[PDB]
């Protein structure tokens, strides 16, 4: 039962793993995006 | 006593031959002046990147051109500016002096010396925008650059004519690990071989003065200033300053390079360098990117990093290293510079703050930092005795989640668990202490040989250290050799084993216990 | 008279006004000089933007140090033009076709623009066809496709330049064509590497080197994947040859253009990258492709920022590729070679309806068997061997078994050991894949699969190893 | 001006001086709130392009010469409890010693709130 | 700062006054909105610099 159980454990850890880092991914795409839409605004404004 | 007379008269000598005839100049006027740049006026026919003299002995740098002003960075004493100030026209680019008296002094990024230890005799000059040596100019990376550091010298081996990054998150040991492969060339310049002495190039960009004033302390203790010269552009210098100080570090130590020389160069902390360009190019209003930087920040890096090359014969066969140091934020290497010296660069050392915490220092990762020139740059006995050395530290990280349950194991997985716990601590190195080969090459025989399965891991280091104390002292000879020939043959092996036993049965551990097998 | 004279000077960013007739094209490439005798050098910039008042904006493919404003530009008339011919293999270019190890050498052949179409509509190649190179694994696990793209997913220290001497070998002598090396952000030390090693194998007769390397401008790390596109373009129409083009980090391409853009002043878009990412990946990667009977197939090595399979630059390349071959360090420790990690490649032709219903059976039980062996290799290497039962003893096995044929001896290792390579036809494989799932050959010791051609070479060396059946 | 104060003590009056600065980063904060009122095109965070040259100009006169002693202490207001915005990953470069406090140990009830991996000494 | 203005009265004749700012975060909001439409250049989240 414990061979089972941690199997299915990791199993499910991996697939949280997965999941994190997919989001966390998408965050630090937004994160460039948004600090790049600041940047250039202030630019703009200027010019 | 002080040379009086001679003072006196070598001022006479310079008024009486003193001649500036009426030459006829190109001026113009200052327009703005704001935040550590000048608009100027007039100069129909200044050159991108000139130098050009404000009043007051103040310099700057012609960047912006066109069919209004000249966008010109000031390089220092900004507030000296004044609107209508009359702008005068060099002629020249930036350049800098270039020679043998700069060994041992610390310079301005102009080559003006900052010690106060008098002026620098000068060979020649040098342009800071020279183009890097043809791709046909070049030769194959196979001479060591050796570290002195077990870690880097084993597993990311560097050559002579590599670009090797240093990149950490901060107070990791970067400046430390390049400040002790910089001592580690005190033994090459003592043989006075011109072919084995290399000369050190240190390039401080946007440092604390006493940071710097510490560095070159430690690089006195050790005698390494003999062969060292320091670029120093200080936190408190110009944005100009900082930006140009690896170019000035750069032209010299090329000039060295095409000599037919072997120099290494430091450039620590580009990330400032990165950074001073971007305030300089946000100051001139170009267009920024990710990050606000310039656009050309990645030509910044790379047309610095490419001039560290390996030369032909016909060129003479020197070679200029490059150890560009990056300080990362939280271990983001994916930030956009971080990034772009990854992609420049010929292999990493990543350092890290966890790996520093646990007691492993240098805190180089060994699993991902890599060097892409590899045994290329080492030689034959390294070569040996640590091509074990990767995938036995490899099975050590995929083996430590069982180190609770080592009675569950097999015999090999035990074997690899307990080889990987001494090795680790093989790898372990105090500060300012750097090796030199022969030396690594014995304690790597001794972590990869077996010869440490019965010491236990708390009595590895001073094991190696006191073993390596009675082989200077008693037995020479193997060391010597390996020095010599660069290969340890059978027989050196042989009398290597046979002085460890020796030493083991010497050799008492902290708990009291044996360490004969 | 008609020539036109710099205004303005930013960077590598030229502005220059012309008399009011003689406002040069888009793409054009001018000449302006730079004298300063420090730096003298000839300017070559490429217009990118029309601003209107005669003026234009021009990127600079060389550094602007030492440019005057006021000096004289010359219009040449057309785009960047790269010399064109059979004469351009064996030699070392640049973006804008200057012989390297030559300088001087191919002024006078033809020159073709490097901006050019795609083919036209009605000329594309309809069916997807199969490019069967000769290797086991590739042409089983990963079969590429002729006129298609493949990553290559090849670290250091794992055979990636031995693969790319492999393939110029075979493309050169399995179907008497040629090669076009692309080095888009190209390291100099590398780069010499490169050609001295083609010089060793004696495949540099074979391969038309172009070099846009990392101390350029970006201009010219954009431009140089589209001149060694021309160039083999050349090769393919005007020749009548199949060709194979290797493009090193298309990754450095698509930086180049988002620092390009970033420099024209142009917003950038998501992530970072340049609003017209899309239409620049795809007017590179669609030239790339079969036409009338003749191939331009692409070996192309991707950087994935981040490991970020998401990330625009990725995403958007990964839309052109057909195959991907990753080499594995793993593999490369236990002595196969090429080192193709099996389960971790992929291709989009491994499909019944192209390679055939016997070509999937077979490989996909190779690969359900490499995946159970990759499953028990932890056990395997944490408790033991015999820890196992009995059938995941003859499963992994067999699985050594299949897992060591697949390495073969390579054309690029005939300088090393005299023997001469291997080219195993597809049907042969399938058969002795087939077989050795199967059981055929449990018996005969594992070293015997190491390093050879079909099933004849196979039993030549259980012959010469003292067991058969 | 404080600084001013400390440098005439430290050059003319030459007598080990104390320097306490509390929240030095509200220099930063101030010169980045006129900063596009300046008419500068703002850098990554919002901040000033002259952010670091700033910081230099001023962290460079906060120090103790050959024989004049300046123990000087400040203050680093960290935004939003992150290490690795530019203000305080820039501040680092300019200290000998650096103390840094943590909210996850100031939410343990640990005073001071001393971050023990983190903080430094030379 | 009207609210302001009616407590400090208080507050400089000797009194004891409590003034609750609910919801700050609108009042910046609004503060952007006029610095944006007097085209002021902003910061971060748009937002002034002051
Ligand atoms: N091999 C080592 N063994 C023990 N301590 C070390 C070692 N290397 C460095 N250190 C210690 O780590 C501290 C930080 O080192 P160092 O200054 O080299 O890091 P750094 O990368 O320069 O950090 P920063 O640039 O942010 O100051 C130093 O005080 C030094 O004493
Ligand atoms: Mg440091």
């Amino acid at each position: 039962s414990r061979q089972r159980a941690m199997k299915s454990a990791t199993d499910n850890a991996d697939d949280l793993i997965k999941a994190l880092t997919l989001m966390a991914n998408r965050e630090r795409q937004a994160q460039i995006t948004q600090e790049i839409s600041e940047i250039v605004g202030g630019a703009n404004a200027l010019a | 006593t002080i040379p009086a007379d001679d003072i006196q008269s070598a001022i006479e000598e310079y008024v009486s031959s003193f001649t500036a005839d009426t030459s006829r100049e190109e001026v113009g006027t200052v327009v703005d002046a704001g935040d550590g740049i000048a608009h100027v006026e007039g100069l129909p026919s200044v050159m991108t990147q000139e130098l050009l003299e404000f009043p007051g002995g103040i310099l700057g740098v012609a960047l912006n051109l066109d069919e209004h002003s000249v966008g010109a960075v000031i390089l220092g004493d900004f507030e000296n500016i004044e609107e209508g100030q009359q702008v005068k026209r060099t002629g020249e680019v930036l350049s800098v002096p270039v020679g043998d008296g700069f060994l041992g002094r610390v310079v301005n990024p102009l080559g003006q010396p900052i010690d106060g230890r008098g002026d620098v005799d000068s060979d020649t000059r040098r342009a800071l925008e020279l183009q890097a040596p043809s791709v046909v100019h070049r030769q194959g990376v196979k001479e060591p650059l050796q570290t002195g550091i077990k870690a880097i010298d084993a597993m990311t081996p560097i050559g002579r004519g590599q670009r090797q990054l240093i990149i950490g998150d901060r107070k990791t040991g970067k400046t430390a690990v390049c400040v002790d492969t910089i001592l580690n060339q005190r033994q090459n310049w003592e043989s006075g071989d011109p072919k084995k002495q290399v000369r050190c190039v240190y390039v401080a960009i946007g440092q604390k003065g006493t940071t710097i004033a510490a560095v070159r302390r430690t690089l006195e203790e050790g005698g390494a200033m003999d062969y060292t010269t320091i670029v120093a552009a200080a936190a408190s210098e110009s944005a100009g300053f900082k930006w140009l100080a690896p170019y000035t570090g750069s032209a010299i130590a090329q000039h060295w390079m095409y000599e037919g020389k072997h120099v290494l160069i430091i450039f620590d902390d580009l990330t400032k360098q990165a950074e001073a360009y971007r305030a300089i190019s946000l100051l001139l209003r170009r267009p920024p990117g990710r990050e606000a930087y310039p656009g050309d920040v990645f030509y910044l890096h790379s047309r610095l990093l490419e001039r560290c090359a390996k030369l032909s014969d016909d060129l003479g066969g020197g070679s200029l290293t490059g150890l560009p140091i990056i300080e990362t934020k939280a271990n983001d290497i994916s930030a956009y510079i971080p990034t772009n010296v990854i992609s420049i660069t010929d292999g990493q050392c990543f350092l890290e703050t966890d790996l520093f915490n646990q007691g492993v220092r240098p805190a180089i990762n060994v699993g991902v930092s890599v060097s892409r020139v590899g045994g290329a740059a080492q030689i034959k006995a390294m070569k040996e005795v640590a091509g074990s050395l990767r995938l036995d530290l490899s099975q050590y990280r995929e083996l430590e989640a069982f180190a609770a349950f080592a009675s569950d194991l097999d015999a090999a997985s035990k074997a690899q668990l307990e080889r990987g716990a001494r090795l680790v601590e093989l790898l372990k190195q105090p500060q300012s202490q750097p090796m030199p080969v022969e030396e690594q090459v014995v304690s790597i025989f001794l972590g990869t040989g077996g010869h440490l399965d019965s010491v236990p891991v708390e009595d590895v280091r001073r094991f190696e250290t006191e073993l390596l104390d009675h082989m200077r002292a008693s037995e020479e000879e193997i060391l010597t050799e390996i020095r010599d020939s660069q290969k340890l043959t059978e027989e050196a092996a042989d009398k290597l084993t046979e002085v460890i036993k020796n030493f083991k049965k010497g050799f008492a551990a902290t708990g009291g216990g044996s360490v004969v097998p | 008279d008609t020539s036109g004279r710099v205004v303005r000077v930013t960077g590598p960013v030229v502005d220059v006004e012309f008399p009011r007739g003689s406002i040069p094209e888009l793409f054009n490439a001018l000449h302006a000089e730079i004298t300063f005798e420090s730096l003298a050098k000839t300017l070559t910039l490429e217009v990118a933007q029309h601003l209107g008042d005669n003026l234009v904006r021009t990127i600079s493919l060389q550094p602007t140090d030492g440019l005057v404003r006021g000096v004289e530009v010359i219009d040449t008339g057309r785009s960047i033009s790269v010399p064109v011919g059979e004469g351009v293999k064996g030699h070392v270019f640049n973006a804008l076709g200057d012989c390297l190890d030559e300088p001087g050498y191919g002024e006078k052949f033809e020159h073709w623009s490097i901006h050019r179409k795609p083919p036209a509509f009605e000329e594309l190649e309809p069916r997807t066809e199969m490019l069967e190179t000769g290797l086991k694994v590739v042409d089983l696990l990963t079969p590429y496709v002729r006129g298609g793209k493949i990553a290559l997913f090849g670290g250091a220290g794992v055979g990636k330049t031995v693969l790319i001497q492999e393939m110029i070998n075979r493309i050169a002598r399995n179907f008497g064509g040629t090669s076009v090396f692309a080095g888009v952000g190209e390291r100099t030390r590398e780069g010499n590497d490169l050609w001295v090693e083609l010089a060793e194998a004696n495949v540099l007769k074979d391969t038309a080197l172009v070099f846009g390397q990392m101390d350029e401008p970006p201009g010219t790390r954009m431009r140089v994947a589209l001149s060694a596109l021309t160039m083999a373009e050349w090769f393919r129409d005007e020749q009548g040859q199949d060709v194979l083009l290797f493009i090193d980090n298309i990754f450095r391409f698509t930086q180049a253009g988002s620092e390009v853009s970033t420099l024209l002043g142009r917003m950038p878009s998501a992530v970072g990258y340049q609003p017209t990412l899309a239409d620049e990946m795809g007017e590179l990667q669609e030239r790339i492709t079969s036409t009338r009977g003749r191939s331009i197939t692409s070996m192309q090595a991707v950087y994935v920022p981040a490991d970020d399979y998401t990330d625009p630059a990725p995403a958007t390349t990964f839309a052109h590729l057909d195959a991907t071959t990753e080499l594995s360090r793993a593999v490369f420790s236990k002595g196969i070679f090429p080192a193709v990690d099996p389960l971790a490649s992929s291709s989009t032709i491994l499909d019944p309806s192209v390679v055939g219903d016997e070509h999937y059976r077979v490989a996909q039980e190779v690969i359900r068997i490499l995946q159970r062996y990759k499953d028990l290799q932890d056990i395997i290497a944490i408790l033991g061997i015999d820890e196992l039962s009995e059938e995941d003893k003859q499963l992994v096995n067999r699985a050594r078994r299949i897992e060591r044929f697949l390495s073969q001896n390579m054309m690029a290792a005939e300088q090393f050991t005299g023997q001469p390579g291997s080219t195993v036809p597809v049907k042969e494989t399938i058969e002795a894949f087939d077989r050795l799932c199967k059981g055929d050959f449990d018996h005969v010791p594992e070293q015997a699969f190491f390093l050879i051609g079909g099933l004849d070479d196979l039993a030549k060396k259980a012959e010469s190893l003292g067991a058969k059946l």
